[PDB]
């Protein structure tokens, strides 16, 4: 490399740069990090299938969130704190944690609805027509 | 790799040709650690001094002679210089001048001075901050039996959480203790034993909850186990459900007593070895004079 | 509501996961070490004087 | 060194330097740091060696750290905003040339990895008050949220400096949030204690009914029998805490977050 | 100088040993010293004298963690066993540092205070919640984690236990006691009255005296509830008393 604007008597005018364009062999990280993280993340989808009478849906969702947080802690240790871009697995972890938080909110709402009573809540006719006739038929329930 | 002294102090050339050198040195030296009786362990660290250049027929070591004419065949300790370590006491520090043959061709002799720092851990810090926490955690393992055998009974939750806490304590010990595999620390063995016991508590809680939640509409009551838990152990559709609950409670009680006895015996035997691990009585003079 | 939220969130989760990881897998270094330079800088491509 | 025939000597030695820099702990992670490099002759007095800030190539008093922007290794976490130099006159005393690096933290990494998870956990700690007591998960969720926030506090406590001249604004946020979740646990225990009451355990006083059935349900838009009365009171009290905790958390967190963002580095290196 | 007077001011980084007194950590004060003297020259050959009775702190870059309450340099003339004919001079400079506790209070003490407060709260939570043990064991785990944290902050020297270490051990014992008593209360609430008839003293205390100061099962639940009310007051007051007695 010769920098034409640099003075001929400057040290920066010339250099020889050797470059190494190296690609990571990802199979180690796929096996040990990505697959467990994805499997534990997709476990949150079981919260909807678990009955509200079980009283463990929030436990599952919050445990998935905790596991995702632990994984994010691990990866943030393995990578520099560069603000240039969010790492791909970091983007996945953030997206997963956001979805898990939304699933916790959904589960809390579902449990609230489940334990509603006519002494404490009013079941509107529109809510009945929506959630007892139309939607369960659409969902093949 | 620091073979030599840390400061090249001046030598003192006394009249009559006597030369004295007393440089200060900080030394980091190999001391194999016997972790078996931790935190009540004592360590036989050693310092081996030799000439890097000259063999035993060129340079010869002897111990300094006290003003009374007694040879100081041990590490000297000066009250004006020595500062006690707050973690390790020093019991003995004998010195021996060893001599060896040279090469296999009967080479010139070799000589080195080995000082055996026999040091002893002051255990009080670890008793308070590690041993007592681990014992208290292990106590909660036995409480799961008293928890109800019915919905809302957190027997398995409590047992697994206490197991996780003991695993965290195991991680703490694994950090403070070397990866050497020559022996297992008795504290680590106690932790492993408590973890195994906790897994057996989980199994027993699962069995108790199974038995208690059985119903005549789905399970045929075993006459042997029913009669045992009803009469033989204590004296050693609602009716069927109540019988199942009573059998579960009797199983909980008997497993509680068995686990308590086993845990107490194991913990006592494990820690007893550490208590017996005093520094041995040795002919050497104490390193620090009373 | 549980089953509706399942049918909503599960495909969204799967699609986002697949999108992210596929965008990762397709990443490769360029065929030349310097973009805009046609030379490969490779032992087999000896640029004789 | 390069020696000119007129005797002008120029020397440009490379240095690796680890200077002490008083960290502005407060506005983390939006903080900006004002680090200094103090260069002086160790031995010679100001009466023997006079230091000067290097002039520009045109002879201008370009008192700045030189940065060849075409070859400077851009740091991935810190942005250099101001880079002045000043010659400091002695108060046998020595002159000093001080170079100032005013670097702003690029906050995206910490926003994603720290602040956003904490916000999510705080939001879940809020929704604790919407979870009905009959679900039996309220202590679970509240405690797990509190513990996760405490773990984040302990982790971040290693990121921030150990100096105690001030508390980082993010640490203040975390502590306030942990106090909030502790109150959330306390009030969840209160709601559960109200819900499981019965005329064999507690008999409802006139004032409790008059408040939590008449007044609060009208504001909150809410609407064996004595057990239901305790349960209705508990539900209204649960909803009361939900809105109040919403207000306290949303206002408090926003004020703290806004305060962190407001304190941008000054446009002048010597305010 | 032309008079032959030499002034030498070399820089040094001194990694001196200091006996860290952990008793009052993090509100502790540390007396750390630097024993400096000529190694080979004795006092009859080279005499060292302190420039001033205190170290020069004029150029001191003030630490953000430690405040130097005082400093002093004392000259000494001790005689070593190596060299009994000639005492060797030294100047022992010392600094009485005091820690600025704000960093450790926030990141250690306040969470521990929260967990210790939550330790008594369990006795207000009814057994019917099915979560008293979930609270108590989680508090136990949090306190275990913070005990792990404190162990990293303090020397493992067995000279004395830190007051925060003592406080943590006390809180751990209190947590264990609270868990044991919570289990006892739960077993009392779930206690089958047919197999476990209520003794006269327990009824006379917890039904008649303490609150004034299916039914049989509810009576056991009533006893457990009155225990809960008593235990809440005791645990809450003992916590505040212990906190005050410590702080
Ligand atoms: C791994 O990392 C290394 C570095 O760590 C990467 O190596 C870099 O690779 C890039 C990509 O090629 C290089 O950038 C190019 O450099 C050449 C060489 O220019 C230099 O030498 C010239 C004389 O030899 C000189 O004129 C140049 O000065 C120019 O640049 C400086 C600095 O910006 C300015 O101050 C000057 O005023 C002037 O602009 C310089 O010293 C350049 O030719 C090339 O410029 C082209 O591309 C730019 C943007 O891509 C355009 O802005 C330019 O106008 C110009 O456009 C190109 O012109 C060609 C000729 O007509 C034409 O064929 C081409 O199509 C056209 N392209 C476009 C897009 O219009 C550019 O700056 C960089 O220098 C390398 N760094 C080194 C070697 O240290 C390496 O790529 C990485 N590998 C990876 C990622 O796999
Ligand atoms: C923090 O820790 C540091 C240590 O890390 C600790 O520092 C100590 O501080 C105390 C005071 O706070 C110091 O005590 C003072 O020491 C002075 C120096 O004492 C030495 O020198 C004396 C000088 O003697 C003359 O004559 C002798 C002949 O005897 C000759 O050799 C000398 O040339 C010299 O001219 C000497 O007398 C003295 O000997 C004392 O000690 C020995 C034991 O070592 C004892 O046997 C003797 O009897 C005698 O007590 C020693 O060699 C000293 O001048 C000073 O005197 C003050 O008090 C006396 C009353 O005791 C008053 O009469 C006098 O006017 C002064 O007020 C005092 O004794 C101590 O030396 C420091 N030690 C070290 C190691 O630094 C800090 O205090 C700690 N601080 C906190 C807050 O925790
Ligand atoms: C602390 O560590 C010290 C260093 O490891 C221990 O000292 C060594 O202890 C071993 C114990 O097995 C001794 O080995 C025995 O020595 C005797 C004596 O023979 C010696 O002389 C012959 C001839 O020169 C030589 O071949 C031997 O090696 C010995 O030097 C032998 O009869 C035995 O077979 C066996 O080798 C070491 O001799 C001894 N060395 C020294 C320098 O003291 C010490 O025991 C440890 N102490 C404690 C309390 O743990
Ligand atoms: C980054 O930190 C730098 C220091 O670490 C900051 O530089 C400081 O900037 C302030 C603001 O200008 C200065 O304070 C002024 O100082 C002058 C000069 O003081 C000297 O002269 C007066 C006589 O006029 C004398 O009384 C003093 O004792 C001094 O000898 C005063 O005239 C002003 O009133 C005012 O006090 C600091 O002096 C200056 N410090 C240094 C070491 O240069 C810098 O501003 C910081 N940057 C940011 C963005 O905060
Ligand atoms: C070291 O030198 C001394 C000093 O010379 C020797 O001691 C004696 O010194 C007197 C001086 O008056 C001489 O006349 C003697 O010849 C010296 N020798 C003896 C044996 O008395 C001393 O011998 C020398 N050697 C040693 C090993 O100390
Ligand atoms: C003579 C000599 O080097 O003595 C060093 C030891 N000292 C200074 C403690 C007496």
């Amino acid at each position: 490399n010769v920098d034409p604007r640099a003075p001929l008597d400057s040290p920066s005018r010339q250099d020889i740069t050797f470059y190494l364009i190296i690609r990571r062999k990802p199979l180690f990280y796929i096996i040990n990090i990505l697959v467990p993280c994805v499997l534990i993340s997709f476990m949150v989808n079981l919260v909807f299938y678990l009955p509200a009478d079980s009283g463990e849906k929030t436990s599952v969702a919050i445990s998935v969130l905790l596991a995702q947080s632990v994984f994010l802690l691990l990866i943030s240790k393995r990578l520099p704190a560069t603000s240039m871009a969010i790492p791909l697995i970091g983007k996945f972890l953030l997206f997963g944690m956001v979805l898990v938080t939304m699933v916790v909110v959904i589960c809390v709402i579902v449990l609230n609805i489940h334990f509603r009573t006519p002494s404490t809540h009013v079941l509107s006719e529109g809510v009945k027509k929506l959630f007892l006739e139309t939607l369960p038929e659409l969902l093949h329930m | 790799g620091q073979f030599g002294v840390a400061y090249d102090a001046n030598v003192l050339v006394y009249e009559g040709g006597s030369v004295t050198w007393l440089p200060p040195a900080i030394y980091r030296s190999v001391c194999a650690v016997e972790v078996t009786y931790f935190p009540f362990d004592w360590q036989n660290c050693s310092l081996i001094f030799r000439s890097q250049t000259y063999n035993a027929e060129e340079v010869e070591f002897t111990f300094a002679v006290d003003n009374d004419g007694k040879t100081i065949n041990k590490i000297d300790i000066d009250t004006e210089a020595y500062t006690e370590n707050g973690e390790w006491a020093i019991d003995f520090c004998p010195g021996v001048i060893r001599r060896h043959h040279g090469g296999a061709t009967d080479g010139p002799g070799e000589t080195d001075v080995i000082y055996s720092l026999i040091i002893r851990r002051k255990p009080l810090f670890y008793v308070i901050n590690i041993i007592v926490p681990c014992v208290l955690i292990s106590g909660l393992v036995l409480l799961a039996y008293f928890l109800p055998a019915q919905a809302g009974g957190q027997k398995c939750t409590v047992s697994i959480n206490v197991l996780l806490a003991q695993t965290v304590f195991l991680f703490l010990i694994a950090q403070k203790i070397p990866e050497t595999s020559l022996s297992v620390p008795l504290l680590g063995r106690f932790l492993i034993f408590v973890m195994v016991v906790a897994t057996l508590i989980v199994m027993n809680c699962v069995i108790v909850l199974n038995v208690s939640q059985r119903t005549p509409t789905t399970h045929a009551m075993s006459p042997r186990l029913r009669h045992v838990l009803l009469e033989l152990l204590p004296r050693l559709t609602g009716e069927e459900v109540s019988d199942w609950v009573r059998m579960g409670n009797a199983l909980d009680n008997i497993c509680f007593w068995a686990a308590l006895v086993l845990f107490s015996v194991g913990s006592s035997l494990i820690f007893l070895g550490a208590y017996f691990n005093r520094v041995p009585d040795l002919p050497y003079a104490p390193c620090i004079q009373p | 509501v549980d089953r509706l939220c399942l049918f909503v969130v599960t495909p969204v989760m799967v699609v986002g996961t697949a999108w992210i990881f596929l965008q990762g897998v397709y990443n490769q270094p360029p065929p030349q070490p310097f973009p805009g330079d046609p030379y490969s800088y490779n032992v087999q491509d000896k640029r004789f004087i | 060194v390069v020696v000119s025939s007129d005797g002008s000597v120029r020397w440009q030695p490379p240095g690796i330097y680890r200077s002490s820099c008083s960290i502005q702990v407060t506005y983390f992670p939006f903080d900006w740091q004002n680090c200094t490099m103090v260069f002086s002759s160790y031995s010679y007095d100001s009466s023997e060696v006079s230091l000067q800030t290097g002039l520009g190539p045109d002879g201008q008093g370009h008192q700045e750290i030189h940065i060849h922007e075409g070859t400077f290794i851009e740091n991935g976490q810190w942005e250099i905003i101001h880079k002045p130099s000043r010659l400091i006159q002695p108060p046998g005393q020595r002159q000093e040339v001080i170079f100032y690096l005013i670097i702003r933290r690029k906050p995206l990494f910490y926003l994603v990895n720290v602040i956003a998870p904490c916000i999510l956990i705080t939001l879940l700690a809020i929704f604790v008050f919407y979870l009905p007591p009959d679900a039996g998960e309220k202590m679970g969720l509240s405690i797990f949220a509190l513990l996760t926030l405490t773990v984040f506090l302990l982790l971040l406590a290693d990121k921030v400096p150990e100096t105690s001249l001030s508390v980082p604004i993010i640490i203040k946020y975390l502590m306030f949030t942990m106090v909030l979740v502790t109150f959330s646990v306390i009030l969840s225990v209160v709601v559960l204690n109200l819900h499981h009451r019965s005329p064999h355990t507690h008999q409802m006083p006139l004032w409790v009914r008059q408040i939590f059935i008449h007044k609060l349900p009208l504001y909150l838009r809410l609407k064996d029998a004595l057990k239901e009365d305790w349960q209705f009171v508990a539900m209204v009290v649960d909803r009361l805490f939900l809105w109040t905790f919403i207000i306290f958390t949303s206002v408090g967190t926003l004020v703290i977050f806004l305060d962190a963002t407001y304190h941008l580095p000054p446009p002048d290196p010597f305010p | 100088q032309y008079t032959g007077h030499i002034t030498w001011t070399p820089p040094a980084i001194f990694k001196s040993y200091c006996e860290i007194i952990v008793t009052h950590f993090p509100f502790d004060e540390q007396n750390c010293s630097m024993k400096l003297g000529t190694w080979t020259y004795d006092g009859s050959v080279v005499a060292i004298n302190p420039e001033s009775d205190q170290p020069d702190l004029s150029n001191f870059m003030e630490s953000g963690e430690w405040v130097i309450k005082e400093s002093r340099g004392w000259k000494h003339s001790v005689t070593y066993s190596c060299c009994p004919d000639t005492p060797y001079l030294d100047i022992t400079y010392h600094f009485v540092m005091q820690r600025l506790p704000l960093y450790f209070i926030v990141n250690v003490i306040i969470p521990c205070l929260l967990f210790s407060f939550l330790t008594g709260l369990v006795f207000y939570l009814p057994t019917d919640s099915g979560e008293k043990m979930t609270l108590s064991i989680s508090v136990l785990l949090s306190l275990t984690v913070f005990l792990l944290v404190i162990v990293e902050l303090i020397p493992s020297t067995s000279s004395a236990v830190p007051l925060i270490g003592k406080y943590m051990l006390f809180t751990m014992v209190f947590v264990i006691a609270s868990i044991i008593i919570t289990v006892i209360v739960i077993n009392t609430h779930h206690r089958s009255p047919s197999t476990h008839v209520m003794p006269n003293w327990v009824r006379k205390v917890f039904i008649d005296t303490i609150p004034n100061i299916n039914n049989a099962a509810a009576e056991w639940k009533y006893v457990a509830m009155v225990m809960d009310h008593i235990l809440l007051g005791v645990f809450m007051l003992v916590c505040i008393i212990g906190t005050l007695a410590v702080f």
